[PDB]
């Protein structure tokens, strides 16, 4: 069980304001997987954790 | 490489002639002695595996000291890579045999080999042991033609002329 | 573990603990801090364990490491002490459980299998896991090198 | 001039040794005046003191006179070629057509066989022609020492391939400068003085356009294999060969990274392997022919095709990981050395588009 | 399942037809194979455990997957992987011989994506652990035998991708 | 510069294996020609001369614009230059006839030619022209078909051959492109 | 080619004025140092040929693909080149360990040498590690930690120097890459 | 791009940290424009319909700038510009007054992206990037052809 807190394609969009396109500017750099990793894998979490 | 077509159309290359009688001659002979030597050839793609074996087997038979620690040979690494060294010294014995000449063999295995063996501490009586064992195990009619083994024997005995 | 064990019988059987299994569990987490001391020495004198019980295996046992064997060469040979440091990591994990289902169910379930894909005589295997017992027994005291030998024991039992 | 001149110049003026591991193998040979009879030397001597252009013979009578003293063996090798030099043919194809600094990198490339070193002997020879002149400048080139050292009297001037460059630049620029074996040189800029001033490599892709070529490569060339296409086709396929080549750039630093991790973890029991009494079954002594495979069936030629082939260890395994990219990543970076030679070439057509007048005068 | 001859006569039967200069085309090329078939399915038979031991040391062996955390770290683990490896050379083998991939559908690659994505097994792993089997298999029966192999190791490969 | 010989080897030695009977029968047959090969090249060097004159007469006849005064074969130099470039090309292609094989071709000729040309200005649709009669002429000459000269030979097959050579003027012809 | 000293005048050029003591104190802790980077280079070029063997060596051990056929070290040619590239390389090395300036090493090898690999196709990221070996191995001399060869020194602080030599062979291996 | 790189990511940056700048710029010349689009019945005049007009300026820079990573709109034509005039038919919103505001959008990110703009003067070693510059004019004259 597996829950993924999964972000919309309009949301990377939101990306673009300055602040966000600082922090997760130099990801566009080729080199970047093993934090790409780490961003994605702090998206999902074990067990179910639904509404109630 | 080294050969008998590219002697004779190096040679009319640098001199800036058309093919003459000459090359035609030479590549005449070239096409004659061609089936001897590449009878040679397809024995020697026919045994490789146990001429290597006795060659090395042979070679440590003779050179004991190699095995003791600290020698150029002392690691299932040391002598497998003895073995591999070997196995393409005979297998560039078999291209230089199959173009004719010595262009082939010349230009991988002696060219800069000096530097190689004696900079790797690695003894040149130790492959010498391995080829004229190789030679005196060769034979005369049983295994294949005598004029095509003399071609063999030329072969194997240049390698050993061009080692010490 | 003992207290897991006891639980899936309990669930297989439908039953509630009884009594008796209540009293073991009891025994076991009591016995507890003395199962820590064991695994914190076999721990922290894991070097010695492995060195010289691969000591006692290529001296006793000169096939392997001779040419020809499975573990000849200098990575082979690591490769051996690397398995060793592997079982004895393992022998490690059944003291703090009290019970033989880690090293059963991380090494010992389809070890010949493996073995036998490897081309590794398994008696070898077996010899080397009884020197690190020894050595192991030589680190600790008598009844808790009897304890923590066992286990060995129990490796030793899978392999034969 | 009067300044401290680095570098050793030629080295090749001791030790003849290096030139059996380079190039020069591939050179077809060199031509010494030996036995009598020449009539190869003079034709050999003559493709590299011009550059390889076309002579006629109303313009070899104007060395015949060169030419005849030599062919009776009266002057040697050396002051046929100053001969040669001070004629005015050499004048005509290449003091009188062309700019200056061209012509003294040409005679760079004829006389001494090698690329100018630096702006220290450029100038020097600037210093030379300014005070003495023509003859003077070519009597400064025959009568070098290096020359005397390397090639001698009865050898004809050759392109040198010493083993070292102590400039790498050198043999940058001499590759550089010599084009390919089929290639004359007229109607040429100035190739060298842009790599002489501020010292910069010349080019990835003009440097094998010198080398000789050879016959086994690990990367065949792939000329004559690139498709017919305009020019910014070519360009964008030079875009994609860079960004694969960034590609496996990070992969081999990923490869790089997991052998190292693997190792430093491993050399602890390499310490313990290296720290065991362990003894051979028959190793410590006995002569009785030991058999180094005892597990070889009668096909296996278990060594291997490369000898650490059939071994693999913990640490073994990932260096053949890392061959593999290393290999992909040397195809790739050969593929964009070709195409920077096709937009180069098709650009020079861009430059001057060849123009045939369509109708007779009659 | 079926083989060549059974499809050329599924073919032929389901158009109610005989069979025709064209079908007896195809099992004419399937008959002039037969005796090639047969000797490669020899050899991989004799040696099935050297197939797999050489394959499992050049693919899986030293890396990321036998090492903690990779999916073939335990015993156990190690166990299931090589016997996996050992119903691909099987059924590729009863494919080479039947000349028909159907084999490879039945028995095979049903339910075994489903399985597989759901344990954890790895797909990529997986793969190239089956081309290593099909370049070592293709090394012991030779070129023609080896092509034959190839196309049944690359059916399953492009099964499970 | 490797020969049929010197082909077979590299690729045996990149394949890091010996060459064996494969190899050794495809190189019989080459063996096994032989005079075939011998005597062609005797056809094409024996006319040689007029193999190239007739070739780029042909070629300025094609279009006057080269002897045309601008054109790149108006001085007599020029011409001259123009006649030493095809016989010399024609030279290359006979030492790839007697080869096997187009190293000496690829290696000694072909390296670094459309650069020169480039650079000269030579119109390089001319030289393929050019490139293109000399391959008629040389497979009329190698298939004794020439309507001038047809001289005896023990007779047999020497299509392969022809194949052969025209497969290297149309390698040239594609490399000056 | 310029050492410390040069550096040091060079440095007053571009100011346009005299030294003076601040840099000339600097000089006498440079040469008051002295033979310390006598004995170093002498450690250095004592065992330079055995470092040059088993980098080498070890460089071809990490990657197996130079051993098989295709890569430059296959054949005795490319291996003799290859071990007389990693001694040239130790030599310049040497020389800007005696200079104290890396002005040697940068014009000499550091300027040309990555387009010259990469027009003859030579692995850079070998020769990094080549490099990055004759590191180690010569920091483990120039220290006398070296497990096989231990000569009597008298006893001191040489751990700048290591710094140094270990700064050139970092700015050897960051250009060859 | 292997060549722009750093180049056009330079440019982006120059156009993303400039964005509340050239929204509020474009919005507050487009209302300085004509005072017939901020007198009463005016879309903008509702508090509500002024911060919906703010967001729909910043959410075109923001799929305009997005589009010059991506190399071409693709990603703006598939949301961004995907039923966009249809909408402000049916709602009665001014398509001049928009494409005006486009316009001003698109000179204040030109002379952001040459530097041209007294005022900011951020440092970066200079190059040929008018190329770049037909781009971004490209994307926003795409869009304000899109509204009209
Ligand atoms: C005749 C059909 C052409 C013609 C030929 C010309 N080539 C000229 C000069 C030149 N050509 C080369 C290449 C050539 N020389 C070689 O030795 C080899 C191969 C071994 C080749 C492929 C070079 C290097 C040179 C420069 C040196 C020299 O002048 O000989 C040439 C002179 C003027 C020019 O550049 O065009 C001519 C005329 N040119 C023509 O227009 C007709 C079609
Ligand atoms: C080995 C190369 C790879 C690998 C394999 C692996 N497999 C399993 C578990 C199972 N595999 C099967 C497979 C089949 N069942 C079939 O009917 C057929 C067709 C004849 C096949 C191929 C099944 C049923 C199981 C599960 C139960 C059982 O086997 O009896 C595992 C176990 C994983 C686990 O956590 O249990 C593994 C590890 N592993 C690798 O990494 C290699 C790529
Ligand atoms: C193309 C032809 C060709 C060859 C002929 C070989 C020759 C050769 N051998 C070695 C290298 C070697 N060769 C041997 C072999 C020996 N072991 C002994 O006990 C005997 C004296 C001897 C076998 C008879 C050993 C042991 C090494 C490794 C030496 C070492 O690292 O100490 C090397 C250095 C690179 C390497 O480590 O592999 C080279 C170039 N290589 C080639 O490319
Ligand atoms: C490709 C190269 C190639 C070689 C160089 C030979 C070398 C060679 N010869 C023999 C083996 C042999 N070689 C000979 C030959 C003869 N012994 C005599 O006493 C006669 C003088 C001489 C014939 C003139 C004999 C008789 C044997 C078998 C017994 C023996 O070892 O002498 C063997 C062992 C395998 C076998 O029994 O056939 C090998 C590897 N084989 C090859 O494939
Ligand atoms: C710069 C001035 C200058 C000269 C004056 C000549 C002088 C000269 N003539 C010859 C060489 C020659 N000269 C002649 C000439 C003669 N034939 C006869 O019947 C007559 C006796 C005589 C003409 C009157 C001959 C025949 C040779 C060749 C001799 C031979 O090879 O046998 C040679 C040797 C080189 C060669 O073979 O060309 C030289 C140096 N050369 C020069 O460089
Ligand atoms: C003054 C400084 C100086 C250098 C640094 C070298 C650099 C250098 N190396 C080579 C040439 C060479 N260098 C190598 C070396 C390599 N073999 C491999 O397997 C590795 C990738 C690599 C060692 C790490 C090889 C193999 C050649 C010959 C290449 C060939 O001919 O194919 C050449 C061309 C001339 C020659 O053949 O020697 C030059 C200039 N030369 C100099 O003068
Ligand atoms: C040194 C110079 C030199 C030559 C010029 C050749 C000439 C030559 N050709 C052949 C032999 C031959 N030459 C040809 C060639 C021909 N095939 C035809 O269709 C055409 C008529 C003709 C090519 C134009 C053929 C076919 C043979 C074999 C004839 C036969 O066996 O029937 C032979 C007899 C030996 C042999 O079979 O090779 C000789 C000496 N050989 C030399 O050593
Ligand atoms: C012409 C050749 C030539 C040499 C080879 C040197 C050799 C040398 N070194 C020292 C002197 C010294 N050499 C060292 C070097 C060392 N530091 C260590 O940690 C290592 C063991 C070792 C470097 C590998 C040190 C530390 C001293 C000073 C020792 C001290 O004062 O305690 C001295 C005494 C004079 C002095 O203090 O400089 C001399 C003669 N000098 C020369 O004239
Ligand atoms: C993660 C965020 C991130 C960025 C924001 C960029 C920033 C960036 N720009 C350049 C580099 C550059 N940036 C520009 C940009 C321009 N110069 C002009 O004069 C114009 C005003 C402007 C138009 C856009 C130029 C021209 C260069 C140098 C040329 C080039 O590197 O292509 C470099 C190269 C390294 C350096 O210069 O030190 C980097 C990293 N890259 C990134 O990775
Ligand atoms: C993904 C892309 C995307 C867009 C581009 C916008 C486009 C858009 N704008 C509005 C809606 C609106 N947009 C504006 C904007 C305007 N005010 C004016 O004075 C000018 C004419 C104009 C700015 C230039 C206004 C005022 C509204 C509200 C209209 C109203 O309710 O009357 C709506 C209806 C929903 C809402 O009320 O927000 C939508 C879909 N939304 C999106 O999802
Ligand atoms: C945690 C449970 C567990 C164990 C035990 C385990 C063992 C294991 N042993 C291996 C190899 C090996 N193991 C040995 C062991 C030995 N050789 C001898 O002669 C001796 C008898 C013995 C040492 C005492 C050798 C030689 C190899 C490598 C053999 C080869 O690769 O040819 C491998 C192959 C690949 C790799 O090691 O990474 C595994 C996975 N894996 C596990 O998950
Ligand atoms: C008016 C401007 C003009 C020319 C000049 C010719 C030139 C010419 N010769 C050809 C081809 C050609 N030329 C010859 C050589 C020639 N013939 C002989 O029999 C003898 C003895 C020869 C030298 C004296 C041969 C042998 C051929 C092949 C055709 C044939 O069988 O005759 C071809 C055909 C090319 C092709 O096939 O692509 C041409 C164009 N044509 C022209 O239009
Ligand atoms: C199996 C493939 C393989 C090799 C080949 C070696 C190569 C090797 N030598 C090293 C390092 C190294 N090498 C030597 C030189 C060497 N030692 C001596 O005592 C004498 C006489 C020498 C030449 C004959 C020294 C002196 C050192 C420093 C470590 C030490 O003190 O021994 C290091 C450590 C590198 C580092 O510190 O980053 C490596 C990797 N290692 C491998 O895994
Ligand atoms: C009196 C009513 C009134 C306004 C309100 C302005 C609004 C305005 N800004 C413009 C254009 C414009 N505006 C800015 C943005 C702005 N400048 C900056 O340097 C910074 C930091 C900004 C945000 C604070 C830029 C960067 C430009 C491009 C011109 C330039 O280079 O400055 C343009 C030109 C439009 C065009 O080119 O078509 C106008 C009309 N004009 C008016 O008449």
């Amino acid at each position: 069980p597996f829950t993924v807190f999964a972000p919309t394609n309009d949301a990377f969009t939101d990306l673009l304001n300055a602040h966000g396109f600082a922090s997760f500017g130099p990801l566009l750099r080729p080199g970047n997987t093993d934090t790409l990793r780490d961003v994605l894998l702090y998206h999902v979490v074990r067990g179910t954790y639904d509404a109630r | 490489m080294k050969s008998v077509i590219t002697t004779t159309i190096s040679a009319a290359d640098a001199a800036g002639r058309f093919p003459s009688s000459s090359d035609l001659e030479s590549i005449q002979g070239n096409i004659q002695r061609a089936s001897a030597r590449l009878e040679a050839a397809e024995k020697l793609s026919g045994n490789h595996e146990a001429v290597v074996k006795e060659a090395g087997d042979a070679c440590f038979a003779k050179y004991s000291y190699l095995k003791n620690s600290g020698e150029a040979g002392d690691s299932q690494e040391k002598i497998n890579k003895c073995y591999r060294d070997v196995d393409h010294y005979m297998r560039l014995i078999n291209y230089s045999l199959v173009v004719g000449g010595t262009g082939p063999l010349d230009e991988w295995g002696i060219a800069g080999s000096r530097e190689v063996y004696r900079t790797l501490n690695l003894p040149g009586s130790a492959y010498i042991a391995s080829f004229t064992f190789t030679r005196d195990r060769l034979c005369v009619p049983r295994d294949m033609s005598s004029q095509a083994g003399v071609e063999f024997v030329a072969a194997l005995d240049y390698v050993i002329n061009s080692l010490s | 573990s003992i207290v897991t064990k006891s639980i899936v019988n309990a669930d297989a059987e439908a039953r509630y603990l009884s009594p008796g299994e209540l009293e073991r569990i009891k025994s076991f987490v009591l016995s507890g801090q003395r199962r820590l001391r064991i695994a914190q020495t076999l721990t922290e004198n894991r070097e010695m364990i492995v060195k010289k019980g691969g000591q006692q295996l290529f001296q006793k046992r000169t096939d392997v490491v001779s040419p020809g064997g499975n573990a000849y060469g200098e990575e082979m040979t690591a490769t051996c002490l690397r398995d060793l440091d592997y079982y004895l990591r393992l022998v490690t994990y059944g003291i703090v459980a009290g019970d033989v289902t880690p090293i059963e169910e991380i090494g010992l379930v389809g070890v010949k299998e493996m073995y036998n894909s490897l081309g590794t005589p398994i008696s070898g295997v077996s010899e080397g896991v009884r020197c690190m017992k020894d050595v192991a027994c030589s680190l600790l005291s008598g009844e808790d090198s009897a304890e923590a030998g066992f286990y060995f024991d129990y490796t030793l039992g899978a392999m034969q | 001039a009067i300044e401290f001149q680095t570098y050793s110049g030629g080295l090749d003026r001791v030790s003849l040794e290096p030139y059996s591991i380079t190039r020069y193998l591939f050179k077809p040979a060199p031509a010494t005046v030996t036995d009598g009879d020449k009539d190869v030397a003079i034709n050999a001597g003559l493709r590299q003191l011009f550059g390889n252009a076309y002579i006629m013979e109303e313009e070899r009578a104007e060395f015949y006179n060169a030419e005849s003293k030599f062919r009776c063996g009266e002057i040697t090798a050396r002051e046929f070629a100053r001969a040669v030099a001070l004629s005015n043919a050499y004048r005509s194809r290449f003091f009188n057509t062309v700019s200056q600094y061209r012509f003294f990198e040409l005679n760079f490339k004829h006389f001494l066989g090698r690329a100018p070193l630096n702006q220290v002997e450029y100038s020097k020879h600037f210093k030379i022609f300014a005070e003495g002149g023509y003859e003077a400048e070519i009597n400064s080139y025959f009568d070098d020492p290096e020359y005397d050292e390397v090639f001698g009297d009865d050898c004809m001037p050759f392109t040198r391939f010493r083993g070292t460059y102590a400039p790498i630049n050198q043999f940058n620029r001499m590759c550089v400068l010599e084009g390919g074996f089929a290639m004359s040189d007229k109607q040429r800029p100035v190739q060298l003085m842009t790599s002489l001033a501020a010292n910069v490599p010349p080019a990835a892709y003009r440097v094998v356009d010198g080398l000789p070529a050879i016959p086994n490569a690990e990367h065949p060339t792939r000329k004559f294999e690139l498709p017919n296409a305009s020019l910014e086709r070519f360009r964008n396929e030079v875009e994609v060969a860079k960004a694969r080549e960034l590609q496996l750039r990070v992969e081999l630093k990923e490869a790089y990274a997991k052998r190292d991790e693997y190792r430093s973890g491993f050399a602890g029991f390499r310490a313990m392997a290296a720290d065991m009494d362990i003894s051979m079954l028959p190793g410590p002594r006995f002569q009785g022919r030991v058999e180094n495979y005892p597990t070889w069936d009668g096909k296996s030629a278990p060594w291997g095709k490369s000898g650490v082939d059939t071994l693999s260890g913990v640490e073994k395994r990932p260096a053949k990981e890392i061959a593999k990219k290393e290999f992909q990543l040397e195809r790739i970076k050969q593929l964009v050395v070709d195409l920077e030679r096709r937009v180069a070439v098709l650009e020079a057509e861009r430059e001057q588009p060849a123009l045939t007048p369509e109708p007779l005068m009659f | 399942m079926q083989d060549a001859i059974t499809a050329v006569i599924n073919t032929a039967d389901v158009q109610g037809k005989y069979l025709d200069d064209n079908s007896l085309d195809k099992l004419r090329g399937y008959f002039e194979t037969g005796e090639l078939r047969v000797r490669a399915a020899a050899t991989i038979a004799a040696n099935a455990a050297t197939i797999i031991k050489e394959s499992v040391a050049k693919a899986l062996l030293y890396s990321d997957i036998t090492r903690p955390g990779g999916n073939m770290y335990t015993t156990r683990r190690y166990a299931a992987c090589i016997r996996d490896l050992d119903y691909y050379l099987r059924y590729a083998t009863y494919g080479m011989l039947a000349g028909d991939p159907s084999i490879l559908d039945e028995r095979v690659l049903n339910g075994l994506k489903e399985t597989y994505n759901s344990l954890g097994v790895p797909i990529g792993a997986t793969v190239q652990a089956i081309q290593a089997m099909k370049e070592v298999t293709a090394s012991l029966v030779g070129t023609n035998a080896g092509q034959e192999m190839a196309v049944y190791f690359d059916y399953i490969c492009s099964g499970l991708s | 510069m490797l020969d049929a010989f010197s082909r077979v080897v590299v690729n045996s030695d990149s394949k890091a294996a010996y060459v064996g009977g494969s190899d050794l029968q495809s190189l019989k047959t080459f063996i096994s020609d032989g005079n075939k090969r011998l005597d062609a090249v005797n056809c094409i060097v024996s006319n040689a001369s007029c193999i190239v004159s007739d070739a780029i007469s042909g070629m300025i006849c094609e279009n006057p614009g080269l002897i045309a005064p601008g054109g790149n074969c108006y001085t007599n130099r020029r011409m001259a230059a123009c006649l030493r470039d095809g016989e010399i090309i024609l030279r290359y292609v006979s030492y790839a006839l007697l080869a096997g094989d187009s190293s000496v071709l690829d290696d000694r000729c072909l390296n670094g030619l459309k650069e020169t040309y480039i650079a000269l200005g030579v119109p390089t649709a001319s030289t393929s022209r050019a490139v293109s009669i000399m391959k008629a002429a040389s497979t009329a000459f190698i298939m004794n078909t020439a309507s001038g000269r047809k001289i005896e030979i023990a007779a047999g097959d020497c299509q392969a051959l022809q194949s052969e050579a025209a497969a290297y003027f149309d390698k040239v012809g594609s490399a000056v492109d």
